[PDB]
């Protein structure tokens, strides 16, 4: 199977330091991003919420966001 | 107000069931639900500090947790117990 | 998968023996099994910082280990214990 989680990269030049996993970040850097030359597809949701008395505050939590992505949000109430 | 005001509290109290009379000990047993509500400014809390709307405590009494927070609650016991 | 989605929860229970009922107190005794089921990506390790493929953990209810490991576990209780 194949397998899922974080991780961290260390990428250097000519820094033979680099391959005992220990390299800290130092001159002027030279590799970036390649997804930030480009954009991917779209995902829509609604959902309804109510406010009681007691239950005037409402929080929900987001999945996470890889870089350069957009988040856009709005709340239209019911009636008056 | 110039003087100090006393918390005002909510009591509620439901009978279930009666499961036990002892005639010559004089006593009873009762199953049923308790639920108290006051408001307390102190107990206040800001949520971008946890980012939750409700926080609880599980399976401690009043006075355990008054003792934990450092802060005065309204304990009871049950008088005939 | 906008925002969330509830953890799935598998559950099955078996019974054994009725080894007693009341019928003035109106209760009842059973003895039998349970089991539960559930998939969680934030409990997931890697074996290397181990060696192992199954962790384990004995004679502890899930608020326990759930409040030993800091992370959410379905908890469970019977109503009418």
């Amino acid at each position: 199977t194949y397998t899922t989680g974080s991780f961290q990269l260390i990428l250097g030049l000519n820094a033979p330091q680099v391959i005992s996993g220990e390299g800290e970040p130092e001159g002027e850097v030279f590799a970036s991003l390649a997804s930030l030359e480009i954009k991917p597809e779209a995902h829509v949701q609604e959902l309804e919420i109510r406010l009681d008395k007691d239950t005037r505050y409402l929080t929900q939590h987001t999945r996470n966001l890889q870089p350069g992505d957009t988040f856009h949000a709005l709340v239209e109430p019911i009636g008056e | 107000s110039v003087f100090l005001e006393s918390d005002l509290v909510t009591v509620g109290l439901a009978v279930d069931q009666i499961v036990g009379v002892d005639q010559r000990s004089e006593n009873f047993s009762v199953v049923g639900t308790l639920k108290l509500s006051w408001h307390d400014p102190k107990l206040g809390f800001s949520p971008d500090q946890c980012g939750c709307t409700v926080k609880s405590f599980e399976d401690a009494s009043i006075r355990a947790v008054a003792g934990e927070i450092n802060l005065p609650l309204p304990s009871f016991s049950f008088y005939n117990q």
